[PDB]
RNA sequence: AUGUAUUAAGGAGAGUAUAACUUAAUUUAUGUUUAUGAUAGAGGUUAUCAACA
RNA sequence: UCUUACUAUAGUCAGGACUAUAAAGGUCCGAACGGGUUAUCGUUGCAAAGAUAUCCGAAGAACUAUGGUAAGCGAGUGAA
RNA sequence: GACAUGAGUAACAAAAAAGAGUUUAAGGUACCUAAAAGGUAUCUUAGAGUCUCGCCUAAAGCUUAUGGCUACGUCAAGUAACGGCCUCUAAGUUUAUAAUCUGAAGAUUAUGACGAUGAGAAAACUUUGGUACCAACAUUUAAAAGUGAAAAUUGUGCAGGAAGGAUAAACCGUACCUAGAAUCUGAAACAA
């Protein structure tokens, strides 16, 4: 039992901290582990925690606040304030650690990819037409997507004229009794 | 101004003479017989045409 | 007319002028406090 | 993104924030297969050793838990968010 | 877990020793709170002065 | 300014000596030629105990329904003094 | 509104109704229906008849 | 006025294929300069033990490479080695925490200070016409020509790929005037020993293929004493 | 089945509100 | 010592008088937002009764 | 608005199961009455299907 | 945080010329910079004081920056 | 408060300036084809780039401040290649202490504390008062030469030019914008 650091005095028994291991960048080397950790966290206690919780020997951290948006109480209403801040800390590991590659997105079925995407698409194309709105301007008629409805009235018209079927007047416009 | 303009004289400004003039100078495109403008070329057939040119040659 | 006045205008003489510390210990700045909070401010200070 | 992948220690310390080695977050269907919590009743019975070991199983399960939701948003894996809320 | 785990007794009362080391007992209550009802004898001696 | 300077002001903000912490605490002092020695009395560690063998987990099946203690006819049952001294005797006596 | 439509059959804290017993429809189109209940929605106090 | 070449099939003087545009490979295309024929070139007007290593430093997060004959880099590198690729693409400074020691390249010759020059202004020629003329990556490969003027710019910037595969071209005679050539001329010649020392394993790998006469080693000389240990495959 | 409520909710409700379309159609033909 | 319960009598007071005042203010939020999504089904069956 | 009764230091910041409020942010127990109340099942998150003290 | 005066700590004034000085001048020509002489434009203006040209000072009683002090019965500051 | 009139009018004119190709995503049309699809061409929205031309250029360029309703993956023991925090103090401030004056509030002097726009060891490894002083101006000086600083040397003029202390790596800042082309102040995307 001989860490590599010089461990501190003050014991914590019960920590109630969460830390966050997220993925490093695209051209960062596979020796640095990016970790998000509380606003109180200080680069000796990662250290320490990395070493007696998680058996990880890091020989140099690095920490750096990252701030958040400042907003409305409630959306759009309420007073203007600030979330507190976030911290991320990267460690110097002593031995190399390399991430998984995400699946491909035909391969995430075992989360629900298809609906999701599907839903997210929705959410996004509501955010969008709302930036339409917010800039004073609306979707012209002629660039409206063409919904399932008037697919069957153009294959219906088609039939009609062509000569397929012969028009008829509706008998579900309403439920009278004289059905004249 | 001095007294705000009745409906009458602002319905005689707008609407006189100044209705829009309704385009008689069309005629059918020869190679493909759809609407185009008389003495102009056929706007479906020209860009089909000069990307018809750009790929063999 | 009205002169553009907050040119060059720090934050750092905003907090010695009209900061909390400003008035928590001066005498005539318990009163901008106590003025404040009785009409229900949040923000005592700017 | 060719080179030759470097061979990392198969008992490395950070693999304890991974559900599965080969995705980051574990199946939602997967990640809804756990218990209720522990009653104070059935606390009192324990030790103190029992009780410090296994308030640490349950800090480095929120740690596992926090990780799989971060990479489930970036990398847009799906659904299942709902899920580690309940076992959070 | 399993079923012989959670019922299994383990706790044995001690009067001598704390259950558990005293430097918890910061982590479970805020030492300077003023919510704090479970104060020492010499505290209270000082505040009766 | 108009808006942003009644916001409240942060350390992201301004650079003429503006220092504001984030109650990391003091882990050690500062001295007189600007550098900081730690003082490894006020640096934090934590205990975590060795986990290997260790079978409790943080979740219990649901086939065990929970159930509440009773302490029929104490008022103060779970933190009754005299069940637990004279619970201390039958199980442990000596400690 | 949860109260109101409990009010026959006690309160929505105290229910006298459970899922699977027959019910007869008293209201709208399909009046004096009958049908077995297949779930109980405890939230807005709605049934299913399937 | 400047002249770019073309994407074309060209003879390579170095041993090795360093491109598949590389038509030829150990092609004389001017006759053995006056130091390429000398069996032992000497620090003739140069301090003592300059050449005899050359070390390489790149940024760990955005990729820019900067070679230097001393271990340590300085302001003078930063500005006369980086060329502009756009606005908050260019550091004002060298910052401590970014800048890592890439390779370190050691001669067997413990005194010949003047075949490490050549090496060093192989690589220098070579990075600029990287940043420059790199009608190679344009359509082909990363793609520069097809990315915004942003992207373009900060794939400029990520040189390390480049460079490793710009140190197994000169260490393998490319380069007209390379003084890694030794011509007997009694004619036949032959490549110079060289040592690769690498802080990463993995790093070596961006050359296709190393020639028969460098040998690689894991770590730098001082890294340890900074707390710095070297990443190895094997592990 | 709102836009916002469709993805606040587990798998397996979501999956049981699929059940119920499927066996919608079944009846269809 | 009678002088300390006091002063936790008074804070626990002091921080429920301030749950209540917040509290009050949420339930009417959510109360406005519920009967606003409610009026999407209300609006419909008004059109199609007309 | 007035009257009656009780009471006698007030606010903010950030965070949190978005009816639940303070990093334990839905703690743990007692007693009585439970449809003749009060004013012989299902259901531990598909939760809080119990009120008063 | 404008502006006036004072105050502490700092910074700036291409180049050339004359003069007793290598450096001693509320000296000279003229950029930066600082002024705002005349004219036209503008007048719901680009601007609730701006544009163009022209003109004045430009080693000094100069100009600029970050702080500080003095103001509202009596009047603070004021080359008025 | 809503809605008219002027009026579909004025305006979108800093005397820099544009022209012709190419291309990505989503969607709208027409045809091909009716097995859905896909293909060809075109339009719309949001972009990107190529060749030619011009404008700014001691800027309308780059790097950074003040500042910020632009946006949150911005990463440092120190020097080369960094500021703050921290130590020292100026002009001043003080609901700190003592003494004193004073209708109360308060004021005064001393001390303490605080207070940069200044001063702070070392490193491409590191931890007395002209025997003077570092205001202005001029002169000289890192030896191949020239130039620009830094620091120092010597001298000149009167207007006579601070204070104090010394001497194994925490915490905070780090993104973007610099006003002729989308961000600061001018009520704003303002020819300032
Ligand atoms: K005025
Ligand atoms: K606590
Ligand atoms: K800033
Ligand atoms: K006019
Ligand atoms: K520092
Ligand atoms: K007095
Ligand atoms: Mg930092
Ligand atoms: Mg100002
Ligand atoms: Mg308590
Ligand atoms: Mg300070
Ligand atoms: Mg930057
Ligand atoms: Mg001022
Ligand atoms: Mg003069
Ligand atoms: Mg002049
Ligand atoms: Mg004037
Ligand atoms: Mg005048
Ligand atoms: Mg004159
Ligand atoms: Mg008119
Ligand atoms: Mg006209
Ligand atoms: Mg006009
Ligand atoms: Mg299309
Ligand atoms: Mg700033
Ligand atoms: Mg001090
Ligand atoms: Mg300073
Ligand atoms: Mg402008
Ligand atoms: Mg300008
Ligand atoms: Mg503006
Ligand atoms: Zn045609």
């Amino acid at each position: 039992r001989n860490a590599p650091f010089r461990v501190g005095k003050k014991q914590i028994f019960l920590p109630n901290h969460v830390i966050t291991f997220v993925r490093p960048l695209p051209k960062q080397p596979p020796n640095l582990a990016t970790f998000i950790v509380p606003l109180e966290f200080n680069k000796l206690d990662l250290r320490d925690y990395l070493y007696h919780v998680y058996n990880v020997e890091v020989t140099g951290v690095r920490s750096f606040v990252n701030q958040r948006m400042h907003e409305q109480r409630h959306g759009d209403v309420g007073n203007w304030r600030r979330p507190k801040s976030q911290k991320m800390m990267i460690a110097e590991l002593a031995k190399p650690f390399v991430w998984p590659k995400p699946p491909a997105e035909d391969a995430r079925e075992a989360f629900d990819y298809a609906m999701w995407k599907k839903q997210k698409t929705a959410q996004e194309q509501d955010t969008k037409f709302q930036g339409i709105r917010a800039q004073g301007e609306v979707v012209p008629p002629s660039q409206f997507e063409v919904t399932k409805d008037r697919k069957a009235i153009k294959a219906r018209q088609s039939k009609f004229l062509s000569g397929e079927e012969t028009w008829a007047p509706g008998k579900v416009n309403a439920f009278l009794n004289s059905k004249i | 101004p001095k007294k705000k303009t009745s409906h009458m004289k602002k319905r005689h400004r707008q609407m006189a003479g100044k209705a829009l003039k309704d385009v008689t100078h069309l005629n059918r495109c020869p190679a493909c017989g759809n609407l185009k403008r008389m003495h102009h070329l056929c706007s479906t057939c020209l860009g089909k045409l000069k990307g018809f040119m750009d790929r063999n040659g | 007319g009205p002169r553009p006045t907050m040119s060059g205008a720090t934050r750092l003489v905003q907090k010695r002028r009209h900061g909390f510390l400003s008035r928590v210990k001066t005498k005539n700045g318990q009163k901008t406090l106590k003025r404040r909070l009785a009409k229900g401010r949040l923000r005592l200070s700017a | 993104e060719e080179l030759p992948p470097i061979q990392v220690d198969e008992n490395h310390g950070l693999w304890d924030f991974f559900y599965d080695r080969e995705t980051v977050a574990m199946a939602p269907l997967e990640h809804t297969k756990h218990g209720r919590a522990w009653t104070v009743s059935e606390l009192r019975k324990k030790s103190w050793d029992d009780l410090h070991r296994l308030w640490w199983v349950c800090v480095k399960e929120r740690n596992r838990i926090a990780t799989a939701n971060w990479e489930r948003t970036k990398s847009e894996l799906g659904f299942g968010l709902a899920e580690a809320n309940e076992r959070d | 877990t399993l079923r012989i785990d959670v019922d299994e007794k383990t706790f044995v009362p001690t009067l001598f020793r704390p259950p558990a080391p005293q430097q918890v007992l910061d982590e479970l209550r805020n030492k300077y709170s003023i919510f704090r009802t479970r104060h020492t004898p010499e505290y209270i001696a000082k505040k009766e002065q | 300014g108009l808006k942003y300077r009644k916001l409240r002001l942060t350390t992201k903000d301004v650079n003429k000596g503006f220092y504001k912490g984030n109650r990391t605490g003091s882990m050690g002092t500062h001295t007189s030629y600007g550098t900081y020695k730690i003082d490894y009395t006020k640096v934090r560690t934590y205990v975590c105990p060795d986990l290997t063998g260790f079978k409790l987990t943080p979740f219990v099946s649901k086939t065990i329904r929970p159930v509440h203690d009773q302490f029929p006819g104490d008022k103060l049952g779970p933190k009754n003094p005299a069940t637990y001294l004279a619970r201390w005797k039958s199980e442990n006596g000596l400690d | 509104e949860r109260k109101a439509r409990v009010a026959w059959c006690g309160s929505p804290k105290f229910l006298c109704i459970a899922p699977g017993d027959r019910v007869v429809v008293i209201e709208g189109h399909h009046k004096d229906l009958i049908g077995t209940i297949e779930k109980l929605n405890t939230r807005n106090m709605t049934v299913e008849i399937q | 006025s400047t002249h770019p070449t073309t994407a074309i099939p060209k003879p390579t003087t170095a041993v090795l294929k360093t491109s598949p545009l590389a038509e030829e490979t150990a092609v004389e295309l001017k006759s053995p300069s006056r130091l390429q024929l000398k069996s032992e070139p000497g620090n003739k007007g140069n301090p003592k033990g300059h050449g005899d290593r050359i070390w390489a430093f790149h940024h760990i997060e955005q990729g820019q490479v900067i070679y230097s004959t001393k271990p340590v880099i300085s302001h003078q590198h930063l500005i006369r080695q980086q060329p502009f690729t756009g606005k908050n693409l260019v550091p004002r400074k060298i910052r401590k925490d970014y800048w890592r020691p890439l390779a370190m390249i050691e001669l067997a010759g413990k005194d010949q200070g003047a075949v490490g020059r050549s090496v060093y202004q192989k690589l220098r020629e070579f990075k600029k016409r990287h940043e420059l003329d790199w009608a190679n990556e344009a359509e082909e490969g990363r793609k520069l020509m097809h990315k915004s003027k942003r992207e373009r710019g900060q794939e400029l910037n990520d040189q390390k790929p480049n460079s490793v595969a710009d140190m197994a071209a000169v260490l393998a005679g490319a380069g007209k005037g390379n003084l890694m050539w030794q011509v007997s001329r009694l004619v036949k010649r032959q490549l110079r020993r060289a040592t690769v020392y690498w802080t990463n394993e993995q790093d070596k790998f961006h050359a296709r293929e190393w020639s028969d006469n460098v040998s690689h080693e894991v770590g730098i000389p001082g890294e340890a004493e900074k707390k710095r240990m070297p990443i190895r495959m094997s592990s | 089945w709102s836009l916002f409520g469709w993805g606040k909710q587990k798998v397996e409700e979501r999956n049981k509100v699929k059940e119920e379309l499927k066996q919608s159609e079944l009846a269809r033909t | 010592m009678d002088k300390l319960l006091r002063r936790v009598r008074m804070a626990e007071g002091m921080v429920a008088r301030r749950a209540q005042r917040k509290n009050a203010l949420l339930k009417r939020i959510t109360e406005r937002k519920q009967n606003k999504k409610n009026g999407e089904a209300f609006t419909e069956a008004i059109q199609q009764r007309k």
